[PDB]
């Protein structure tokens, strides 16, 4: 019987079967709730909407993500999200599959805990498994060594693997990711009139975001350009007409994944926690560390940004070694992919966790062993 | 308005009080009894290493 | 020589001198132009009449502000403002004084870019500077430590500011602000059966709102308290006799500064924005922030709003931390006063945008170094 | 004349007069530099603020120690310290006073080298010397004769002496300390939900670490009683209320010493090690070393670190050898007590490198002779 691959996220929900290519029902990991009154006696009003419904009805709504950073702080909504996930996307019945959910690491037990429980009681799948994204990004990327660079819309982080064999010592992680910079976009376009504070707002500014951002390859002469001439301003039609223009907002607004400062955070760059994450990895895998960066999510999408990650690393590693940045055309759904790859695994199916195993363990087997 | 605030916030401040004062009373009672323990531990030891000295030497 | 400050805010222009204890010219930032013919000849009718003399002559005229959400959108009408404060109010020379203007953060680039060029082009002041009005307001409470929460007539604020250093990504800013409110009674009173539908009727309704409007420190018990007797009716007396009586109205206007879901706003209310910008800063600091709320601004002048403020924060707080609300009795004029305050140091006196500096760098010398 | 006793230390400066019984000053290595903006003109800014100062304001700062382990990485923080001890702290004149600098031992030769280059010449010390914290310690115990084993915030380190002489052979030094066990605590109760990645929140750590860890006797069976009942659990408050709640963390920080590789490191447990180092020693005096083990620094100070190091020895040597733990009430400071005591001896007055003889020979002087 084929299983479930259920890559979750903080923004947006890639689900499918193992064994495909792509997946089938790719929608935002949103819930809205209606705002306004209501007045039309009979038009049969839901109390919620899920997924890319309540996007077209986001005017009315008031959008909330179930997950804010890697965690998942509202279960209820998670649940619906499951459920519409389920029901009406894949058109399954999940007693019938295995399922693969993700998550990232280094975050609190109790998420993994909650997700077994979740699915083992309330959707009585017959096993389920917690992957790690990164093992599955290097699966994707058809790599047995590398250190991966995932950023998705909630969690940058960085995690060492050579030989099959991860340095969970050298794993780091960060906690600014697609959402922070739609905030930071927020906020540096009322420098130019521009207001946007609703959650619908930040919709239309996450779209923004992801058609006229770039990440400049020096950040000076760029800013220094763009005050000299006019030729970095695009323009933006807003959905009321209202056309908007932006200038340096275009490479200021990825480029505080170099400067955490930008926001107000103490880290640094993604550029140079990728570079101690590889000096903390023993002196004899770091030159094959080197020559495998993979990137993976979608806040690794902006144009420009493998070519800056790679004059970055290059400035700071030693002046003989390689950098090679790995950055596959389909990276946005890496993880995904490797998910399906792995599941599809004759070797695999005995790692799931069965319902037996559950009901003998509790649900903290799924750390327990698994 | 803001003296019956005050006046309801630090009644239920007085039981907290009572709770954390329960608790400290209990933790007094946990303490003497725990020294009561460690004492008879201690003629415990001093018993078996009056015993481990003399049948050593006999050894 | 002596400096001059002039707050605009967009609701009162306050001037004076800096070194004085309190504005010297406190008259409306409006500009009334007459609607109607005009039959007697020889009466020698103005064009257009400023400040509190289009408050006089309110019934003929059409008034409006130039200054709608702490941005200035009339620049025409600005300009006749501010001449009007230099020559006819203060009575002086701008060739002679350096000007300290006044603004909100998080407001476009234009509006401090044009501020400097009318300043130094059509008044050849010697010098000038654009403060926040944060900052001056907490200038003006006496510590260099605390979240300020300023609320004038067009744009609610948070300033979160620690040792004297700002902590510019936990800055909040809100468009709700007084004006707001009085458009809220405005719509609110035509349920008992009176109609204000002119600009003067606007200034009527902004007079009943200053003089019998109050935070209820608890709503809903205070609104069953109104349903049941009618103990909290007030009455006031229009300028043409026609005595009216407004209930429960007195405390739901300002509830909306809680519930901005009154007129259909997605925020929280100014507790819920100052407990957040509050929990965005260093976790060492906001010990310190929670006891340190200043208030400012007119809005903030509502018998009841430091209880009802006090009681919000104190239950979304922990239960440890002493939440002190700090509400001066003339907070209303804090701005200035800590603008004075600040244009009367002597270590200030290098701070200034000498003339030659902007004739040097443009009007962008304001924000790039200033 | 009086002396100095300057125990340097990478987490804590320790200072005094040689004669005394405890150090004048104890207060934190640490370099702090405002990272915000700074917006009240006047208040008087500084640039960098050093010792306990930088603790109060750190908020603000971004904190950096000058030395990593044991090696002094920032010789101009470094310098900052010193300036700071000697002018704030002690309140000499560097001048007037020789100086004992204390190192550990095994580190590069260019650290000793800039030591006494930079008392020479940017203080003018008349004279000074540069011990070994063990030797000090092993005066501090009242012994001429033992394994020392000393753990402080940087490294950890076994010197064997006896009848006064060392084993250099013997001498062995480990890479994990305080702070290692600090980043551990740090990453390990993200598992709980608890998020710190500041500096300011490294401190914060730091103190939870001092406060609620212990070593636990038997790892195993404490570990399942943890996972049994929960009366293991402690609550710590942060400062802003926020209480937090540990469980089996308590005792998982410190287990690290006895297991390196929690940390990803190849190296044996403390208890090996020093096992390793007696048996590395003349097959006549490691009876004598067995029963005169003095532990020193402040990694020593965990409650249960002496029985469970007693426990690890005695199954690691001969069953007839009487192995004995010396672990003083005040071993956090026996560096310091023992070079006051080095420095008050009447015969250790030729053992100074007096100002003529570095004229002389150049900053080699040290090494090459004392
Ligand atoms: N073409 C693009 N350019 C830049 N950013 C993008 C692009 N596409 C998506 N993003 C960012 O990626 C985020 C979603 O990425 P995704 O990997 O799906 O997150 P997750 O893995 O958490 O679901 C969004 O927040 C968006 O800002
Ligand atoms: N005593 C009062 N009670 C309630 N509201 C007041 C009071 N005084 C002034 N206001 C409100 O404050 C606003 C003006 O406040 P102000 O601080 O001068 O704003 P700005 O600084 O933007 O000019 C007016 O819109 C008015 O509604
Ligand atoms: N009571 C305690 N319990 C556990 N650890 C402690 C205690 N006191 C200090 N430490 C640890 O000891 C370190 C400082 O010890 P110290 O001997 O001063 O080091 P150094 O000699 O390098 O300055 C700190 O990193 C702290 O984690």
């Amino acid at each position: 019987t084929t299983a479930l691959v259920c890559d979750n996220g903080s923004g947006l929900v890639k689900a499918g079967f193992a064994g495909d290519d792509a997946p089938r029902a790719v929608f935002p990991s949103i819930v809205g709730r209606p705002r306004h009154q209501g007045v039309m006696v009979g038009m049969g009003q839901k109390d919620s909407y899920v997924g890319d419904e309540a996007q077209s009805k986001r005017g009315i709504l008031t959008l909330k993500y179930p997950i804010e950073h890697g965690i998942i702080t509202n279960w209820d909504d998670m649940e619906k999200i499951w459920h519409h996930t389920f029901y009406n996307e894949l058109r399954v019945a999940p007693e019938e599959h295995p399922t693969l959910l993700t998550e990232a690491p280094l975050n609190p037990k109790a998420n993994r805990e909650k997700m077994t429980q979740i699915m083992f009681e309330t959707f009585n799948v017959p096993a389920m498994y917690v992957a790690i994204q990164a093992v599955l990004s290097l699966y994707a990327s058809g790599r047995t060594t590398g250190i991966v660079l995932d950023s998705g819309d909630g969690v940058t982080h960085n995690v060492p693997i050579y030989e099959g064999y991860a340095l969970p010592h050298a794993i780091m992680r960060l906690d600014l990711a697609g959402r922070d910079l739609t905030d930071y976009l927020m906020k540096i376009l009322t420098e130019r009139g521009y207001s946007f504070v609703t959650t619908a707002e930040r919709e239309i500014v996450r779209d923004i975001k992801e058609k006229l951002c770039y990440v400049a390859l020096d950040f000076e002469n760029e800013m220094a350009t763009a005050a000299s001439s006019s030729s970095l301003e695009k323009s933006y039609e807003l959905p009321d007409g209202q056309v908007i223009t932006i200038g340096n907002e275009r490479f200021r607004c990825p480029e505080t994944l170099f400067q955490p400062s930008f926001i107000g955070m103490e880290s640094a760059g993604i550029h140079e926690t990728t570079y101690n994450s590889i000096m903390k990895c023993d002196i004899d895998i770091r030159k094959d560390l080197y020559a495998n960066n993979v990137l993976s999510g979608g806040t690794t999408m902006y144009p420009g940004i493998a070519d800056r990650m790679q004059k970055e690393i290059t400035a700071l590693a030693p002046s003989t070694m390689k950098i090679k940045i790995i950055a596959p055309p389909e990276r946005k759904y890496s993880v995904w992919i490797g998910g399906s790859i792995l599941a599809s695994l004759s070797t695999f199916q005995q790692m799931w966790i069965s319902k037996q195993e559950y009901d003998e363990a509790g649900p903290s087997i799924v750390h327990r062993k698994c | 308005h803001i003296a019956e605030d005050a006046d309801r916030k630090y009644e239920e401040v007085a039981r907290k009080l009572v709770i954390i004062e329960s608790d400290l009373e209990r933790a007094e009672e946990r303490a003497e009894l725990s020294e009561g323990k460690c004492a008879e531990l201690e003629e415990e030891l001093k018993t078996v290493t009056n015993n481990l000295k003399s049948l050593e030497a006999q050894a």
